[PDB]
């Protein structure tokens, strides 16, 4: 379990956000398996245009 | 990744973001600016403020950030923090 | 307008040699000159810009120098991958460009005399109504050689075409063919046919001939 | 990140040669670049044709300015060349190139500029001839301590032709020469090979010539 | 080589932004001040708040950051 | 967690978090 | 300059003030005060109220 800023992350963002906030609410940590698999489940408070 | 890691290490070994990215101080940095309007958020008439969502595309050349792809595994493009 | 003359048109050299190509501008162009390298079957590649500045990723072996009129492209230690055709390019304040003539850098070796062969037209080609006489120079260095066609000891002109191959890696030599094309009647009108070869590596010219 | 030329490889005389250069991973609407065309020929060397700015400003080689029209297309990120009244002297390898413009400031004078071609395409060969597809004629040039022989390939069009000796078995000492464009407008060459004299009677020598547009396949046995 | 880099190294390789640009402790630094108002955004009476958009021009002298354009190829300004 | 620390130091030696993981150029 | 919809800037003098210069007051202090004298345009209240 490694802090997310220590590893490479894809720059996945909410493109259709309304308030200009693109990214997640908390970086938390990624879970890295021995085979190189990385799972990341960050929280996000999102205001999307509808 | 190994090639790109080596390249990113090489490019920023002695890089400076303070001075303009020119090979001569008389050279002018030429920037192409293009605005994209995504959304017209609001038009406040009382305070006379228009809120918009935009992308501000900026294109220029950094003459200290060139490399030969053949020396780095054929890497022709990278993404780096601004 | 501005014209650029590049010399030499051919610069034989060996690995480790220091070579220099020169470019002369008709007018004064300050340092508004770039240099390009081009390998066979490839696009030109920028080496030096502003007549003295090395482009990023270029080996330090290449250097450029000069002011208005006269400019230079020097290679300090020629390497196996530096054999190519080099060009000088002139530009102004507007995108108007003039390229100098190419300068080829080839592999240097000792002088090799040609093997001269002479082949008549086949009877099938005569059945077609034409006649090709093929005179072959095999394995000769340098590229400079002269071929002349003689008909019963009468010189020809304007009816011979030359073709030459590139330098081969194994022996670093050249090969040439001269084809002389005539009609069947003109071919039959004369008896003896010869090709006459002059080369710096030959003590005297060598003639190869046949009779019908 | 890359440039790609596209256009007909053959143009009839007096027609219009049309070429189009497409950008890969880039935009044509950049202020620091012009987009230009440069042709290379064996007899003329490199020769710049024209350049165009994204705002539409064009600059031309004075010799070719009358016949040249360089144009732009921002939607497709393309730029094209149209050379009119094309003749045999226009046969050449056409490269599309990016003219990198650097701007410099002069005190009291303003902007002054410098140029170099930093990006080139692969280069599209264009041949200008009124001839049509035709098959080669093969003639054996029979030999006279080492003896030379060969095959003469005459009057074919268009290039190229692949020559092999003994189905590729014989390669050492084999030399195939570049094609020569005759006054008739048709190509020709000779493929020669030197062999030991003592093997002339013991070894068989056959030349296989293959010409793709005409689908001509000739296996000519060269013997005395 | 960009002369700006050499000028920056000359001015900032030995420089203390935490110290005032005074040769003696009791010397005073003089600041030339201008305030340019771009927009008067609002005056909220309920909150008694004036919202304005401005930009402040602030000029002064730093003897440590002094240079001549002749010694650096004609550079007259460095950002 | 000495073993975990050793594993972390082994993994993050020469690791660039800004570099996308692609063993070969063209790998998605 | 685009004037505010409700407020017109009539005056804006600036003054450099110095104070606390006495011996007992300790080291002297200074500041710069700009006095935006602004006028309301009451058209909305006249029309609507
Ligand atoms: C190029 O080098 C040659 C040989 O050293 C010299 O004679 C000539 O003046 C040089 N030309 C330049 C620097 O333009
Ligand atoms: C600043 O330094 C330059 C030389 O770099 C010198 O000519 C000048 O007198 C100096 N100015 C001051 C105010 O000390």
């Amino acid at each position: 379990r490694i802090t997310a800023e220590s590893v490479w992350l894809p720059d996945v963002v909410l493109l259709n956000n309304n308030d200009g906030n693109f990214d997640v609410a908390l970086d938390i940590s990624v879970v890295v398996s021995s085979d190189g698999s990385v799972r990341w489940q960050p929280p996000g408070i999102y205001r999307s245009s509808c | 990744s190994e090639h790109e890691t080596r390249l990113v290490a090489k490019l920023f070994k002695d890089y400076s973001s303070v001075v303009r990215p020119v090979e001569d101080h008389r050279q002018v940095v030429e920037v192409t600016v293009g605005l994209q309007l995504i959304q017209l958020i609001n038009v406040d008439e009382v305070n006379q403020i228009v809120t918009t969502n935009v992308r501000l595309k900026q294109q220029w050349v950094d003459y200290n950030l060139k490399w030969n792809p053949d020396d780095y595994g054929g890497v022709k493009k990278i993404h780096i923090p601004s | 307008d501005i014209q650029m003359t590049q010399s030499p048109s051919l610069l034989p050299a060996s690995v480790g040699e220091r070579v220099t190509i020169t470019c002369q501008a008709s007018q004064d162009i300050n340092n508004y000159l770039n240099w390009y390298q081009q390998k066979p079957g490839k696009a030109p590649k920028l080496l030096i810009y502003d007549a003295s500045k090395l482009e990023t990723g270029v080996p330090s072996r290449f250097s450029g120098s000069g002011s208005g009129t006269d400019f230079n492209l020097t290679i300090s230690s020629l390497q196996p991958e530096d054999f190519a055709t080099y060009y000088c390019h002139q530009y102004g304040n507007l995108p108007v460009h003039t390229f100098g003539q190419g300068t080829k850098v080839e592999i240097k070796r000792t002088v090799a005399a040609p093997s001269v062969f002479i082949f008549p037209p086949s009877d099938e080609q005569l059945k077609s109504g034409t006649a090709s006489v093929v005179c072959l120079l095999n394995n000769f260095y340098p590229r400079e050689a002269k071929v002349q066609w003689k008909v019963d000891n009468a010189l020809q002109s304007g009816n011979s075409q030359e073709s030459v191959t590139e330098q081969d890696s194994k022996d670093s030599t050249y090969s040439l063919s001269s084809t002389l094309t005539l009609s069947k009647a003109d071919y039959e009108k004369h008896k003896v046919y010869a090709c006459e070869v002059t080369h710096q590596g030959l003590s005297s010219p060598v003639t190869k001939s046949f009779n019908r | 990140v890359q440039l790609q030329e596209s256009g007909p490889g053959l143009v009839k005389p007096s027609e219009t040669l049309s070429l189009t250069c497409t950008l890969s991973d880039g935009s044509i609407s950049v202020s620091t670049y012009y987009w230009g065309w440069v042709r290379q020929s064996p007899e003329k060397g490199l020769e710049w044709i024209a350049s165009i700015y994204y705002t539409g400003d064009s600059y031309y080689n004075p010799s070719l300015k009358s016949r040249v029209t360089i144009s732009l297309d921002k939607s497709k990120n393309q730029f094209s060349l149209r050379l009119r009244s094309v003749t045999a002297a226009d046969t050449a390898v056409y490269f599309c190139a990016r003219d990198h413009r650097r701007s410099f400031w002069g005190s009291g004078s303003g902007y002054n500029y410098r140029y170099y071609f930093d990006m080139w395409g692969q280069g599209t060969l264009v041949t200008v001839s009124s001839a049509s597809t035709k098959g080669p004629s093969v003639f054996p040039l029979a030999p006279s301590g080492t003896a030379a022989l060969g095959c003469l390939v005459k009057d074919y069009f268009p290039e190229p032709v692949t020559v092999s000796w003994n189905s590729g078995a014989l390669t050492s000492g084999v030399h195939t020469f570049p094609a020569v464009l005759q006054s008739s407008g048709l190509y020709s060459l000779s493929s020669v090979v030197t062999v030991p004299s003592s093997s002339l009677g013991t070894q068989t020598y056959i030349c296989n010539v293959n010409h793709k547009p005409s689908n001509t396949k000739v296996d000519k046995k060269v013997e005395p | 080589k960009n002369e700006e880099l050499r000028l920056y190294h000359h001015l900032f390789n030995n420089y203390d932004p935490g110290s005032r640009p005074v040769r003696e402790p009791e010397d005073t630094v003089t600041i030339s001040l201008k305030v340019t108002l771009t927009n008067l955004i609002s005056l909220n009476e309920k909150e008694e708040t004036l919202t304005t958009s401005v930009w402040i021009g602030i000029d002064w002298q730093d003897y440590r950051l002094n240079y001549s354009k002749d010694d650096f190829g004609g550079i007259e300004t460095l950002r | 967690s000495e073993a975990e620390g050793r594993l972390r130091e082994k993994l993050f030696s020469g690791y660039d978090s800004s570099v996308r993981p692609a063993r070969e150029v063209g790998d998605r | 300059y685009t004037e505010n919809g409700e407020w017109a800037i009539d005056f804006c003098p600036g003054v450099i003030r110095r104070h606390h210069g006495g011996a007992t007051d300790g080291p002297g202090e200074t500041d710069v005060i700009y006095s935006l004298i602004i006028r309301r345009k009451p058209l909305f209240y006249v029309i609507n109220i």
